[PDB]
């Protein structure tokens, strides 16, 4: 069959990863040099952490990749016994590698690892660092215990810029010979919200549905991120405007009340314009409405009353 | 083929498996040293309070072959030792997971084993994947063949000379039943063949006893409760006591129950006894209990004497224990209590 | 009897053996019972990836009556745990039980099992459940596209399975190759904590009765071509208990990645069908080639 | 048989042509199956809009009348803990098709009721076995889905019925 | 390949990065612990990650153990002086004939013998799996038994615990 473009066009070399130019350049330097230290790679979903670690391991180990890499993720058994036996035996293995090259243990989604396993990892890292190096990949670097962080170089991946997403989208379009327009690519990038995976999925969906990637065609399938709609609803200077946004853009589109209130809390946490007193009062009202929704009264009237209270506070 | 060895007899396979199992109980990883005359499997615990060593002579194996000069990969395991007579001996040492080797060496409940082969190939014509792997080939009586290749890590070998020093001290101190003279001659020959050389400080005590009585007494000993063993020898009897001291908590509450079980053997029963002129020695029991079960696994009728020899000098000094079989030497060294 | 199906036997060994063979598929799940004039079959499936069917023919029963006319067969579903517990409690005095009778009166009635002793009879009724939409016939060997076939002695295969289980085997690879001069190579290669290990079956007409590679069409024999099947040991090991009583085992692998094991112990016959993994990793392929060459 | 059923079940759409109101989604999914390029899918919407009906109809169209043999359906009524993801879903997604009938389909209905640990374990199962298997996740509450899972799925919104 | 924190690790007690007063207190306590009849049997060091607990303990042991070890009466395992000043517990060790929960129990039962001519400092940094309730209870029992033991002679026992928060896990 035909693979989805998200997996079909997964970068296979470090030079095809867009964004985080400084970090990717440093990874390329490490690959060409060899002296890879223990590292932690943190960042939001779909920005290239897994791809970056895999590409770096491949470039470092060459043909020895099969015998020199041990990959484990949240879908595998990773308990304390695994650390005691499998990882320990891999780190004990004597493998002849070119100078400056070490075995690599990739621990994808390391944040989910249990406390006992993480504590056990300390001793193996202490003992087998001369021949083995650890690459953790996670979304929250703080979920790795401090004794493990103390041994690793930290690398934080930032959200991808519109320029990098556009460049990769153009490369994919050229490879696939896809017909498009500037407004269509703008809409895809705007709906991706910095997630390259979502951008590729939306591009593929639009192409399959209609082929030509225009703004109207993109917005027929893809929806604008509802956090922005919630921000617009909260920032409306008129009660009727907020109510109209809540009705037309969220309620009648099938968005659940619980999702609306959770997104409202998340957005209100990041409103830079408002004062602290107003912000905390809005948070209180959102929390009370959330309590009411959890009890079973998830009605449009409750959300309208929440908006009315927020507007009252703004005055 | 850097090294190759084969075992065919059933009792030989039994003793090999038992030795590997005991060594695995002592430490997670066993150390194998191949020489031009013997294979040494040894183990030492984390606290360095116990050392176990089993040496299989080349005559033990049906086929034996060692070509150290062919080793290319894993060269860090190759060692050269200079003899006192001006000779160079080549050795190859490596470390292997004890549990894995024990599982490989165990006899299937239903199917028997015809031959058991262990080999190492680190020569030039060796694939990269197969480098640093111990090849094990097991032929079954049903013509089934099983193959294993557990990984190993080359290491350096540091011989232990406690046995040689104890033997020399015992010979100097106590060196008439003809058996005693035979023991003296055997010890002198062993010391001479080794690759290396009336104050109270020269205290030495030797006990040769039939291991059957000790094994019978220890069969009732549960190491989980009786963790200490005390040997008390005088000119009339030898007492072996498996014991455990009590522990009292804050308000004298019993945190750990004391226990003791003793067995006495007349000195007449003991094969030999030499004392430095009621000697007492205390050490750990688990390792001794496990070690006493290796020799009997073969059960050789010819020259069959499951006699254990013990040497001890002073509290806090090591206690040495020796057992022998037609082509196997078993050694156990333990640290003794320093009290008094 | 007035029941639509009624079969009585004096050999309690067949029933307990069938339950023992079905146990590895889960102590708490469903079992399908098919009833027809030919006999009575127990069927179990796991994870839409493995299936077992154990047949009990008419001859095994001293009495067998199938009076249904509208339908040539009857299908029902029961819970394995219920039968297991009931038999375990009832079979405590195995020396005294003299007769065992199974009965069924069609859809809407329970599956009745009666243990008849000299003076005491114990009757149990198991409630039945709707049969899942999944079709047992879905997982079957394509008889027209056999990649290879082999006949093996039960004892040797059972010993090999025991060895694989005792080393904590995680992945299994069935390797089958044929050459001239009646040279055959059937082997099981295991990936486990020990690494890669091999168990080779001798090329003798005592344990490996015959081996043939058909080039994926069941007809043309090809020499020098190796057929490799990659399986998860979790599913492969489920045939160990069936092999324990097996007298002969017939392996048949097709091109669609289906392996069928027919176990023969008048007698109890078993058929286990399993799917293989999608593909073999490069490291595993290299290690298998090195082991076999 | 169907006559005794409640109308909510007696009138369940059998083919995609019987699903009304979701014209855009039906159009897109039909073209995807026509080209055979189905990606991982998320169906998000309020109760009774046609999500389960649509996914079942799509499975029927892809695999004809024998879809029950190569589709693994799980819902809130089934335990779907991390152990289930590690064993059952993993083994189904990592095994060949019954008759080499393209890719396999795993339907996770009401996936908003799954635990965070199970969803986290699902990420690499979805990613690694994409060649052979495709996932469909149905939900009414998106806030219960982890960001990683949402990133991996092509999202389709079922609107309230016009 | 070498990591700098290993390449440039301290070679002597003076190069250790530690406040002078804390080092003085630790040294006095440890030196007192080595005396024939020491009041304190266990020294418990606690602190955040990478604050030189184990490093300072090892550097201090390198000086204290040779000064207080009785000269062997011509007895030793190997020809070398057996430079094993520090004996550390290994939490990932698995042996054939021992349940996991008892591993630590075995270790201490050997560690008690390392006195006088076999003197060595016992260091516990890699703890057993204390997240398991039964294992933690057994560990506490063993620590209490060591504290309340009636053995006239015991070696100094140092427990280094690195304190850190456990991130919330699903
Ligand atoms: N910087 C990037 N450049 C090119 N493609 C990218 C990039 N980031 C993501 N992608 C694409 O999206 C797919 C997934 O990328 P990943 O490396 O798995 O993202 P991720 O950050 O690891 O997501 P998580 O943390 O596992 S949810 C890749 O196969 C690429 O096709
Ligand atoms: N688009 C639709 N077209 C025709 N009938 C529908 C449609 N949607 C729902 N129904 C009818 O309502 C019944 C339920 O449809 P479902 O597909 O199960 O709705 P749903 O969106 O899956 O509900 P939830 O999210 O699980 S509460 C169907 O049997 C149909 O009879
Ligand atoms: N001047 C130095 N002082 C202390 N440590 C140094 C120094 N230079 C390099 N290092 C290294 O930094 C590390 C010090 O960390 P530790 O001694 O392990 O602290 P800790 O209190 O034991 O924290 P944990 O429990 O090991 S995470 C050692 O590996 C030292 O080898
Ligand atoms: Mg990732
Ligand atoms: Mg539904
Ligand atoms: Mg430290």
């Amino acid at each position: 069959l035909q693979l989805p473009w998200v997996e079909k066009y997964r970068p296979q070399v470090l030079s095809d990863i867009v964004g985080n130019k400084e970090t990717i350049d440093r990874l390329q330097q490490i690959a060409k040099d060899g002296n890879m230290p223990h590292m932690i790679i943190s960042g939001m979903p779909g920005i290239g952490k897994t791809t970056s670690v895999h590409c770096l391991a491949h470039e470092l180990l060459g043909r020895s990749y099969a015998d020199g890499v041990l990959e484990l993720n949240a879908s595998d058994d990773r308990g304390i016994d695994v650390v005691r036996n499998q990882i320990k035996h891999f780190a004990q293995k004597k493998l002849h590698l070119p100078p400056g090259k070490h075995k690599i243990v990739i621990l994808d989604e390391a944040d989910s690892m249990t406390a006992g396993a993480q504590q056990a990892l300390r001793r193996t890292m202490e003992l087998y660092s001369n021949s083995t190096r650890f690459a953790f990949a996670c979304n929250q670097s703080n979920k790795i215990i401090e004794p493990l962080q103390s041994r690793c170089a930290i690398l934080r991946y930032s959200k991808l810029s519109d320029e990098d997403v556009l460049k990769r989208l153009l490369q994919i379009i050229k490879l696939e010979d896809v017909k498009y327009t500037n407004d269509g690519l703008e809409a895809i990038i705007f709906t991706a919200e910095g997630d390259m995976r979502q951008a590729i999925n939306n591009l593929q969906s639009t192409v399959a549905g209609h082929g030509l990637v225009n703004a109207d065609n993109v917005f027929k399938i893809v929806d604008s991120p509802h956090p922005l709609i919630v921000k617009k609803m909260l920032l409306a200077s008129n009660l009727e405007d907020s109510i109209q946004i809540l009705r037309t853009d969220l309620w009648k589109k099938g968005y659940s009340s619980i999702d609306i209130v959770t997104t409202s809390f998340r957005v209100t946490k990041n409103l830079a314009q408002v004062k602290e007193s107003v912000r905390l009062e809005m948070i209180k009202e959102i929390g009370l409405t959330h309590m009411r929704i959890l009890e079973g009264v998830g009605t449009y009237l409750q959300l309208a009353s929440m908006l009315a209270k927020i507007h009252k506070l703004n005055n | 083929m850097s090294f190759k060895a084969t075992i065919t007899e059933s009792g030989k396979q039994n003793i090999w498996f038992r030795a590997i199992y005991v060594l695995s109980t002592i430490q997670d990883d066993i150390k194998i040293t191949v020489t031009t005359n013997e294979l040494i499997a040894w183990s030492m615990n984390e606290t360095d309070t116990t050392l176990c060593q089993v040496r299989f002579q080349k005559s033990f194996f049906e086929e034996y072959e060692f070509k150290p000069h062919e080793i290319v990969f894993g060269e860090n395991g190759v060692q050269v030792i200079e003899d006192t007579y001006g000779n160079s001996h080549k050795l190859y040492s490596f470390r292997v997971n004890g549990r894995h080797l024990t599982t490989i060496s165990r006899k299937p409940d239903g199917d028997g084993i015809k031959s058991f082969t262990i080999a190492v190939n680190n020569t030039s014509t060796c694939p990269e994947s197969l480098a640093n792997r111990l090849i094990v080939v097991i032929e079954m009586d049903s013509l089934i063949v099983k193959e294993y290749c557990p990984q190993f890590q080359p290491i350096k070998y540091d011989p232990i000379i406690i046995n040689l020093k104890y033997k020399r001290r015992f010979l100097d101190v106590f060196g008439l039943d003809p058996k005693l003279l035979d023991v003296f001659t055997n010890t002198e020959r062993e010391l001479t063949s080794a690759l290396f050389n009336l104050t109270a400080a020269d205290e030495i005590n030797y006990i040769c006893c039939n291991s059957t009585l000790l094994k019978n007494f220890l069969d009732n000993c549960n190491v989980n409760v009786t963790d200490e063993v005390k040997l008390e020898i005088n000119v009339h009897r030898l007492s072996i006591t498996a014991f455990t001291k009590a522990v009292y908590g804050k308000n004298n509450d019993l945190l750990r129950n004391a226990l003791s079980m003793s067995n006495t053997i007349s000195t007449l029963d003991l094969e030999h006894y030499c004392l430095f002129t009621m000697k007492s020695i205390i050490f750990k029991l688990k390792d001794f209990k496990n070690f006493i079960t290796i020799g009997p696994s073969w059960k050789t009728t010819q020259d069959g004497n499951d006699n254990i020899s013990l040497w001890f000098c002073h509290p806090g000094d090591p206690i040495l224990m020796q057992m022998q079989k037609p082509g196997v030497k078993l050694e156990l060294v333990e640290v003794t209590d320093s009290n008094i | 009897l007035a029941n639509k199906f009624s079969a009585s036997t004096v050999h309690l060994e067949h029933i307990t053996t069938a339950l023992s063979c079905l146990t590895p598929f889960g102590s708490k799940d469903d079992v399908l019972i098919f009833i027809d004039a030919d006999g009575l079959s127990f069927v179990r499936e796991n994870n839409h990836v493995i299936k077992i069917q154990l047949l009990l023919s008419r001859e095994l029963f001293m009495s067998y009556s199938y009076r249904n006319e509208t339908e040539d067969h009857m299908k029902l579903c029961v819970k394995i745990n219920h039968i297991l517990d009931s038999v375990s409690v009832m079979n405590r005095n195995s020396d005294d039980i003299v007769e065992c009778t199974l009965s069924y009166d069609g859809h809407g009635s329970p599956f009745v099992l009666i243990f008849e002793d000299s003076f005491i009879s114990e009757r149990v009724e198991y409630s039945t459940y709707l049969i899942k939409d999944f079709d047992t016939n879905g997982l079957e060997l394509d008889r027209e596209r056999i990649s290879f076939e082999a006949i093996i002695k039960g004892e040797a295969l059972h010993s090999a399975l025991k060895d694989l289980k005792e080393i904590g085997c995680k992945e299994c690879y069935v390797y089958a190759k044929t050459e001239a001069n009646d040279e055959n190579v059937f082997a099981l290669i295991s990936k486990s904590q020990l690494g890669f290990s091999k168990i080779k079956l001798p090329s003798n007409r005592s344990i490996l009765e015959k081996l043939q590679v058909f080039d994926g069409d069941s007809t043309t024999v090809i020499d020098g071509f190796a057929v490799i099947g990659f399986f998860d040991f979790t599913s492969f090991d489920k045939i160990r208990k069936s092999t324990k009583i097996a007298s002969k085992v017939l392996f048949r692998m097709d091109v669609h990645g289906v392996l069928s094991v027919n176990i023969l112990s008048p007698g109890i016959v078993i058929e286990v069908c399993m799917l293989e993994k999608e593909s073999i990793d490069e490291a595993a392929q290299t290690e298998i080639e090195l082991l076999m060459e | 048989s169907k006559e005794n059923l409640p109308w909510v079940e007696k009138y369940r759409p059998e083919t995609l042509d019987e699903v009304y109101g979701q014209n855009e989604v039906i159009t897109t999914v039909r073209k995807f199956v026509d080209e055979g390029k189905l990606p991982h899918l998320l169906f998000y919407g309020p109760p009774g809009t046609g999500k389960t009906s649509t996914i079942v109809a799509l499975a029927r169209e892809i695999y004809g009348k024998n879809y029950s043999n190569m589709v693994l359906e799980l819902n809130a009524s089934d335990d779907r803990g991390i152990d289930v993801v590690r064993n059952q879903i993993k083994d189904f997604a990592s095994t060949r098709q019954i008759f080499s009938k393209g890719f396999k389909l795993i339907i996770l209905d009401e996936a908003d009721a799954m635990t965070n640990a199970a969803q986290n374990a699902l990420r690499r199962v979805i990613e690694r076995y994409t060649k052979n298997t495709r996932f469909c996740v149905l939900a009414n509450y998106a806030h219960k889905l982890t960001p990683a899972l949402l990133s991996r799925c092509t999202r389709f919104r079922f609107q309230p019925l016009p | 390949g070498e990591q700098w924190y290993e390449k440039f690790k301290p070679n002597c007690l003076e190069q250790v990065a530690i406040h002078k007063r804390k080092l003085k207190d630790v040294q006095e306590a440890l030196d007192a612990m080595f005396l024939p009849n020491a009041k304190h049997r266990i020294l418990l060091l606690s602190g955040p990650s990478g604050c030189s607990k184990s490093t300072v303990i090892k550097e201090l042991s390198k000086i204290l153990v040779p000064k207080y070890r009785q000269n062997s009466n011509g007895t030793s395992f190997r020809s070398t002086p057996n430079e094993h000043k520090v004996t550390e517990f290994r939490g990932d060790c698995i042996v054939n004939d021992l349940p996991q929960m008892e591993s630590f129990s075995e270790f201490l039962k050997g560690a008690r013998y390392l006195v006088m001519s076999n003197l060595s400092l016992i260091l516990i940094e890699d703890l057993p799996n204390v997240f398991h309730i039964d294992t933690r209870r057994r560990f506490q029992q063993l620590i209490l038994q060591w504290l309340y033991s009636s053995e006239p002679l015991l070696p100094p026992l140092v427990i280094c615990i690195t304190e850190c928060e456990i991130p919330e896990n699903d």
